[PDB]
């Protein structure tokens, strides 16, 4: 199965989408802020 | 005449299966045991289960829906563990009022009861997960967690409904007793159940279930002292047990199953008992609102001759009103 | 608007449909074994005919 | 009616089941039973 | 309990040990012997049959099968005795023996 | 104290922890929601000297009604 | 016509009555002294449906109704307008359902099968029984029948729960419904799990019994065994019926006052009354 | 910290991941649409200053 | 009497030890959410002097 | 009479006849704490002269 | 008297026994607890001559012509 | 008379023993939360003076 | 398993004295409720 | 099971811990009674 | 099973723990009682 | 089975993981805090 440097890849790609669906969601978060603040 | 309804001699096996096949990730919990008692109806071993992940939060989240509503259902007898045992079958955790719609209601009046119908949906999507996972595991058919999915059916169409309605007062009461009293009011609210069609095939599939399990129960029995019980060896490799099985239906109903279909059918007719009530829940209150009226326009309801005849300031004066909000005061008469 | 036409009807008839093609194919199912029929006038097969006789493989074992 | 007024907290049952007092209350009569049915009073300290 | 099963509930067991005279006692050890004998002959021919065949984990267990059913016969030996000796001493017993 | 993934599998116990957190939280977003000092979707917006106060009374709405307007 | 294999079987004996008088088959069908009273009964029977159809207000499928006498005629024959045909109807219909428990029977005798399935059919001619005569016979009138029409028997199902207040409370009643729920649940799985192992993945063997026992194994905690579901399936579906028949019997005769107040016991307990 | 992908397949990860993140924001979508305040397909056009508000100051 | 863990299976009993202590204390919490006195979601605020006690007001 | 003993077990007659009494026992004190009369929990300390009684007839 | 003890398994005996006088205890508790006189957690505190007694018989005559209570 | 744990396996004794103490505390405690005069969460500041007492008998 | 004479005799004579114990504790226990609030 | 000499060590526990268990719940039943007796 | 000595090392942590736990739990409810005592 | 220097290993990323959290909770509370406070 995985091998440690095959690991190392995967974790490439997964902090990075993480990361990047984190900062599409907080652009969201800004456009529903802007149209409707909740605080 | 043996009737093979009990197992007079049971055999013990010192190691054991319970070891599951081979199966990969997750864990086997627990060691294998006999119950003696187990032995005599059934397989005598009690032994090991599979969780994984989707097991394990199945759990989790099902626990905290069953103490949401038993600690609730403590709550409402003052704390009382005698009441609470005493009373438990008239206990519930009740829905929200109907004014709120669909909109939070507060804590005590329907928090709870959305809190723990939403664990404990969650732990029942997560329980049919774990199921598929075994199944595709042990190398099997997907044909389980079908058959779960229509009871998961029914089961969201006591949602479903309530959402299509607006209101979430609408939904079931978590009580033993409590649950049958929303059981007959929705038949009453909606102008008697027995005139929905899809109620009308729920009851006729649900009695099928029972006439079939009847039948072949009964026909597995007979033939077992041939070996009729090693179904899976009949199918691959018929024997007389599987022939006899086929000829005693055919000489008597005309026409016969196999050891095989005869499954089929079993599947077929318990799957469509949820299946065919879910729609008839989900048409009720948003397709028809009386499902007698619905019978009279179609041609279900037999006439009867008229009990009482009314004349027409009887119809004025005998009209009600809907059933309104409840008196927040206490009236005094004096003056 | 359809007066007599409502949706309870249209969904009822939308599962006899459903459930007389699942008779169907039970009954084709109900016919892998023990067809076809044996006669005086030769071989009879009914109504629907049915689904071959199916083979199983056994595994290769450990 | 169009606003609410809430009852006394003693006018309140802890009970919400809509049917129990037709299914359950008309037939028991014990007293500790009966006396859990409404909420106790319940008063702001320096009112006391 | 196997032979008096149900009625054992009401106190009625012709297995335990007896040393005084009682027909019950006495029908049902005249049974076990014959049952234990044969059930001797059977564990013993088993053993003789796997030795034959040579499978050297079952020769063992059938040892030590034919051992616990030489046990139990002899349990149902020594109670014949106890009855066949209290037979001798009593009035209206059995004119057969016991064993 | 690392050794206590000697004794209990790492694998197993980040599920139970997983889910106990997920439930723990999942509970007490449900709780405050229900509530009126925290209802933040419908009321967030209020300053804290208008929130609600002391609104613990248990039968704070009518218990019984017809449905809203049914559009 | 023949199943392929069958008629190495169609040998003489068996039969209960009619010797080799009416050992013989017609098309697929047994036949026997049995058979000869069963389409007997079922013909007559049927027609006198007919005829209750005939001579009531429609021929729509759902609202015949052949209904029974008033209750002021008690365990006499009514008029045969005034449910008597009701009366004749029943009379052929328990003559009809006899006569099948026995074919089966003779049918049983002649394959050298068990008795098991004559007996679990007895469960819903019991409960039929139960129904028409038993219960009925113990009110004192024949007017305590369920009417013969498709809708009409469930506005009688109706009127005869709520003659209880609130029948969900028979606690006969919810063992009964325990039954049903279990046994259609128990179908479900014990369906799914032979076909499953029949029809793997593509690709995949036939499984094993090894295999469905350990997923049985862990779905409940325990194994069944292949004999086992099948006397459980048997003990569910044909229990159901029994707890039916128990629970409507007692409702009438034996209880008189709505149900949720037989619970009164419970509440009295002394530990806690 | 990528060693946990030793410990989990990824394969498995990911779609229970997705499973996750789809019902979490269908419920927290269906949340503020059953609100007054964010019940957008009915009334997202009304001004932050036009949306409903719940009870201020109750008894004040 | 560290001997205990020789009788009992440590890692048996923290499980159970773990399990009981998440209970009891979701029960107490649950409990005092429940009453008037310590309600405290809606009236932590309140100060010792204003909070509810279970008692009637004198003269009513 | 003492052959009875050789005729039955003892240790098996003796643990039905302990589990007989112990029911009639029970049954008999529940019978009685139901009744009116005999409800002496209650009702213990009231004098012979004073305990109900059961309705007579009329005697017309 | 100690041959009852070759007779039964000492270890069975002494579960059996305490097993009957634990249920027998709660339940004599609990009769006592649901009963007006002894329910001595609300009134435990009373005097023998203030607590509650089950009502007797009527006065001999029982029989009804009262007089009302007064205004 | 500590070969009592020699016929009983102390292992078993042990986990009753617990299991029956942990019941019967919690049953108690609910007994007196459920009870007027130890309703300690609402009413545990009140006085021993001004705790309920149950009704007495009538000409008390 | 065995249980010899004076094994049985040793259990009698723990077994009838802690029954009898327990009788005279029970036995102070009916002694002050009693005192506080006799029955009959 | 158990040697003797093990039966011995455990029990000196056993009673020390529920001598440790009532002295704790005497004092509880004192602080109890002192607040609110219940005769 | 565990050797003598390895439980006598569990043991140090599991009193530990518990007493550090009980230390958390008294300074709450000091916490608590400051701010509502219940008697 | 884990080895102790990778038990060791694990933990660090444990401890570390937890603190985070912890922080990150700290932080909303005393947001939540500031916007309404609970006592
Ligand atoms: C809502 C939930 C429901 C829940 C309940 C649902 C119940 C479902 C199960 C019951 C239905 C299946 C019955 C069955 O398969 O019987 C075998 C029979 C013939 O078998 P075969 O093997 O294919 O052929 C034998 C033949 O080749 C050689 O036999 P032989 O030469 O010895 O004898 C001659 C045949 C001539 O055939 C007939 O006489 C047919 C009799 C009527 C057939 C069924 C019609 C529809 C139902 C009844 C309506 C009349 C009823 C009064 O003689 C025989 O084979 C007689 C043996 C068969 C006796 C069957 C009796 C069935 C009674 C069913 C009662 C249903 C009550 C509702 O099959 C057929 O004739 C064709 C059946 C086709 C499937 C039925 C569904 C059709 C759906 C509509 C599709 C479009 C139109 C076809
Ligand atoms: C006065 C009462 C009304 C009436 C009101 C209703 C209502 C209302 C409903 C039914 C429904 C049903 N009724 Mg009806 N019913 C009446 C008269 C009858 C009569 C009769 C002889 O008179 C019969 C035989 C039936 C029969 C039936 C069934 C065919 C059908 C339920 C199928 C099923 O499997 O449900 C049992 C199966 C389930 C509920 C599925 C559950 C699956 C889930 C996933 C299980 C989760 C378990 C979980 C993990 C554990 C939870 C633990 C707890 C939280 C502690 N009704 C009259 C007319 N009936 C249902 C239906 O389908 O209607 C169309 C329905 O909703
Ligand atoms: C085809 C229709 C019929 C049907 C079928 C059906 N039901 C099914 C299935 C099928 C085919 C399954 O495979 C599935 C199943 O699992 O069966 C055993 C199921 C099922 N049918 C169920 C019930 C059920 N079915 C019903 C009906 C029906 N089932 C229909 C008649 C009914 C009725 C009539 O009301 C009920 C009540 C369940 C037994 C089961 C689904 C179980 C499930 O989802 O459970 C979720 C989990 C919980 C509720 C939580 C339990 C909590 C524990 C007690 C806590 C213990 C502590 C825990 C260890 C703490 C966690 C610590 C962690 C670190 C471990
Ligand atoms: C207390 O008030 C409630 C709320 O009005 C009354 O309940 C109403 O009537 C029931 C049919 C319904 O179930 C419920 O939803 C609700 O609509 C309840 O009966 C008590 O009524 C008395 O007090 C009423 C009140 O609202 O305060 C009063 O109503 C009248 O007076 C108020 C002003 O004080 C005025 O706003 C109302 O419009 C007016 N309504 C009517 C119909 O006169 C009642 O007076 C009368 C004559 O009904 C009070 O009733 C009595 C007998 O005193
Ligand atoms: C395992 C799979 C089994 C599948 C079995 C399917 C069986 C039953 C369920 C079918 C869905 C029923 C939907 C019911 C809602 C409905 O009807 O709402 C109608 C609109 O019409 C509609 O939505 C039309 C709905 C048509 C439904 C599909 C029919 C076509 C496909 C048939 C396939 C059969 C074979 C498989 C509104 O009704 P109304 O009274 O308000 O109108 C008048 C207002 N004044
Ligand atoms: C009642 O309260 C209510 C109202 C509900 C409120 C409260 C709500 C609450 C409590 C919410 C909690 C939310 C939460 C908590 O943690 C939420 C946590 C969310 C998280 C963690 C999201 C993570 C997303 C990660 C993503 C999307 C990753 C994408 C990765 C991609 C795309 C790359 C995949 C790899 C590739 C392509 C390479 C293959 C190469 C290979 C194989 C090779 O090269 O070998
Ligand atoms: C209110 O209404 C209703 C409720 C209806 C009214 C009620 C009605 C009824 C019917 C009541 C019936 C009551 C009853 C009937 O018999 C009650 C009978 C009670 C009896 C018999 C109690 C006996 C108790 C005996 C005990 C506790 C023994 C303890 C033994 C100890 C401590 C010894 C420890 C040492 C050992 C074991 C030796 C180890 C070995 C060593 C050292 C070695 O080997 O060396
Ligand atoms: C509402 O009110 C209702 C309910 C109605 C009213 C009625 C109430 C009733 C009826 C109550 C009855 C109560 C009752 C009995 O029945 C009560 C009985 C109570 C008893 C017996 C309590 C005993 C507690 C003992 C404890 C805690 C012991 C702890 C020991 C420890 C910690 C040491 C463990 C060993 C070690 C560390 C050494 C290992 C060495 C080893 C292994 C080695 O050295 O090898
Ligand atoms: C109003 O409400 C009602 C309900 C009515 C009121 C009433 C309530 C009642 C009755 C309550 C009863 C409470 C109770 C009763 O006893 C409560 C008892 C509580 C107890 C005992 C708590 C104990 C906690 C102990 C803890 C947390 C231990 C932590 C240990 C840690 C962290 C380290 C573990 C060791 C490791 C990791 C090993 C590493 C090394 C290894 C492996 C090596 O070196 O090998
Ligand atoms: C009822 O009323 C109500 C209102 C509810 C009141 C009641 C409230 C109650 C009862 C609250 C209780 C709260 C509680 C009690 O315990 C709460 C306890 C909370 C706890 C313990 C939280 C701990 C969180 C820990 C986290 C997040 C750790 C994350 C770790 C990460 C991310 C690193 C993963 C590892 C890696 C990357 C290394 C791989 C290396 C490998 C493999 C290698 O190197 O080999
Ligand atoms: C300390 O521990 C104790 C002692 C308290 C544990 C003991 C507990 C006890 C005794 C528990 C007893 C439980 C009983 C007896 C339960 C009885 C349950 C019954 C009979 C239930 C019957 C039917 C219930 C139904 C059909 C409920 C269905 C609910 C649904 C479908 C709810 C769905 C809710 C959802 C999806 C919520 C979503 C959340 C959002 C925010 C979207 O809101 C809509
Ligand atoms: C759930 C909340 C828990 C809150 C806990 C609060 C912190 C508690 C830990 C305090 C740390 C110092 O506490 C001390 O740690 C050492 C190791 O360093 C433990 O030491 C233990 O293991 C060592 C070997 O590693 C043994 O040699 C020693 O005999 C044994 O006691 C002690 O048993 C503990 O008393
Ligand atoms: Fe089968």
């Amino acid at each position: 199965g995985m091998t440690e440097e095959e690991a190392r890849r995967f974790h490439g790609y997964m902090v990075t989408g993480t990361l990047g669906y984190v900062v599409v969601a907080s652009v969201a978060h800004f456009l529903a802020w802007s149209w409707r603040p909740w605080f | 005449e043996y009737q093979n309804l009990f197992t007079r001699v049971q055999v013990r096996t010192v190691p054991e299966p319970g070891i599951p096949i081979d199966e990969s990730t997750g864990t086997r919990y627990g060691t294998g045991t006999f119950s003696y008692l187990a032995g005599k109806f059934g397989d005598a071993q009690i032994g090991p289960i599979y969780l994984g992940w989707a097991g394990v939060l199945s759990l989790i989240f099902g626990f905290i829906a069953i103490e949401i509503i038993g600690l609730n259902m403590w709550a409402s007898v003052g704390w009382d563990p005698v009441e609470f045992i005493r009373q438990l079958p008239w206990l519930a955790l009740e829905p929200p009022p109907p004014q709120y719609g669909l909109r939070v209601p507060p804590l005590n009046q329907g928090g709870w009861y959305l809190m723990a119908g939403f664990f404990l949906t969650v732990s029942i999507i997560l329980w049919w997960i774990r199921i598929y996972r075994r199944a595709r595991a042990l190398q099997m058919g997907s044909h389980l967690p079908w058959a779960f999915a229509s009871a998961i059916f029914l089961y969201s169409t006591f949602f479903f409904q309530p959402l299509l309605v607006g209101s979430w007062s609408e939904m079931v009461p978590f009580g033993i007793f409590p649950h049958l009293d929303w059981t007959s009011a929705f038949s009453i609210r909606y102008g008697n159940l027995y005139y929905n069609p899809f109620h009308a095939l729920s009851i006729a599939f649900l009695y099928g279930s029972a006439v079939l399990f009847a039948m072949h129960g009964a026909t597995i029995l007979a033939v077992a002292r041939m070996g009729g019980e090693r179904e899976i060896e009949q199918i691959t490799d018929r024997g007389t047990a599987a022939e006899r099985s086929m000829l005693f239906w055919r000489w008597c109903m005309g026409f016969n199953a196999t050891m095989e279909s005869i499954h089929r059918w079993a599947w077929w007719f318990a799957v469509l008992t949820t299946f065919t009530g879910g729609i008839g829940i989900l048409l009720t209150g948003t397709v028809v609102d009386n499902w007698y009226l619905w019978g009279v326009k179609h041609g279900l309801v037999a006439p009867y001759p008229a009990q009482n005849q009314l004349t027409p300031e009887q119809q004025d004066l005998l009209r009600g009103r809907y059933q309104g909000t409840a008196p927040d005061s206490f009236p005094s008469y004096v003056v | 608007m359809m007066e007599y036409i409502d949706g309870a009807q249209i969904a009822l008839y939308a599962f006899w449909l459903f459930f007389f093609g699942l008779i169907i194919y039970l009954r084709r199912e109900d016919k892998r074994e023990g067809y076809p029929l044996e006669s005086p006038q030769g071989p009879r097969d009914g109504w629907p005919k049915g689904a071959p006789k199916k083979t199983y493989v056994h595994r290769d074992h450990g | 009616g169009s606003s609410y007024q809430q009852a006394p907290i003693t006018n309140q049952r802890r009970m919400r089941g809509i049917m129990i007092q037709s299914t359950l209350w008309d037939m028991d009569r014990k007293r500790s039973a009966t006396r859990q049915r409404y909420y106790p009073a319940s008063t702001p300290a320096n009112q006391l | 309990p196997v032979n008096d099963g149900i009625w054992a509930w009401y106190g009625i067991d012709d297995d335990r040990p007896m040393a005084a005279w009682s027909r019950f006692h006495a029908t049902r050890c005249v049974e076990q012997l014959a049952i234990n004998r044969a059930r001797v002959g059977a564990a013993e021919w088993a053993l003789a049959d796997v030795q034959a065949r040579g499978i050297v984990p079952c020769i063992a267990k059938a040892a030590a099968h034919l051992a616990r059913a030489r046990a139990e016969l002899a349990d149902w030996e020594a109670q014949g005795h106890r009855l066949e000796a209290a037979r001798k001493v009593t009035p209206g017993a059995w004119t057969t023996p016991v064993i | 104290m690392h050794r206590i993934w000697l004794m209990y599998d790492p694998r197993r116990v980040m599920v139970a922890l997983v889910g106990f957190l997920a439930v723990l939280a999942l509970v007490i977003h449900f709780v405050l929601l229900s509530s009126q000092r925290y209802s933040w979707i419908e009321n967030g917006t209020l300053g804290a000297d208008q929130a609600p106060v002391g609104a613990s009374a248990p039968a704070a709405a009518a218990e019984m009604s017809p449905l809203p307007p049914g559009r | 016509a023949m199943l392929s294999f069958e008629k190495k079987y169609r040998v003489r004996g068996g039969t209960l009555i009619g010797g080799d008088l009416f050992d013989f088959w017609f098309g697929p069908f047994y036949v026997g002294f049995f058979g000869v009273t069963t389409i007997f009964f079922v013909t007559l029977g049927t027609l006198l449906c007919v005829w209750g159809a005939a001579m009531g207000p429609t021929w729509n499928l759902w609202q015949i109704n052949i209904a029974p006498p008033d209750l002021k005629y008690g365990l006499g024959l009514a008029p045969l307008r005034e449910g008597g045909l009701w009366q004749i109807i029943t009379l052929c219909a328990l003559g009809a359902f006899g006569s099948w428990a026995l074919r089966q029977a003779e049918i049983a005798r002649k394959l050298g099968m068990g008795m098991h399935i004559p007996w679990a059919y007895g469960g819903a001619i019991l409960a039929y029984t139960t129904l028409v005569v038993i219960r009925p016979f113990l009110l004192g009138a024949w007017g305590h029948g369920f009417p013969y029409g498709i809708f009409s028997h469930l506005d009688w199902v109706s009127n005869v729960g709520y003659q209880y207040l609130h029948f969900h409370y028979n606690p006969a009643h919810m063992i009964a419904v325990t039954f049903f729920f279990t046994n259609c649940l128990a179908l479900a799985m014990h369906g799914s799990l032979i076909l499953s192992v029949t029809n793997p993945p593509k690709g995949t063997p036939t499984g094993t019994s090894e295999q469905e026992n350990v997923f049985f194994r862990d779905l409940l905690g325990y194994s069944i065994g292949a004999i086992g579901i099948h006397r459980l399936g048997l003990f569910l579906a044909v229990g159901a019926a029994v707890w039916s028949a128990i629970c409507i019997v007692i409702s009438g005769p034996f209880w008189t006052q709505g149900w949720p107040e037989w619970w009164n016991w419970w509440l009295n307990l002394p530990i806690w009354k």
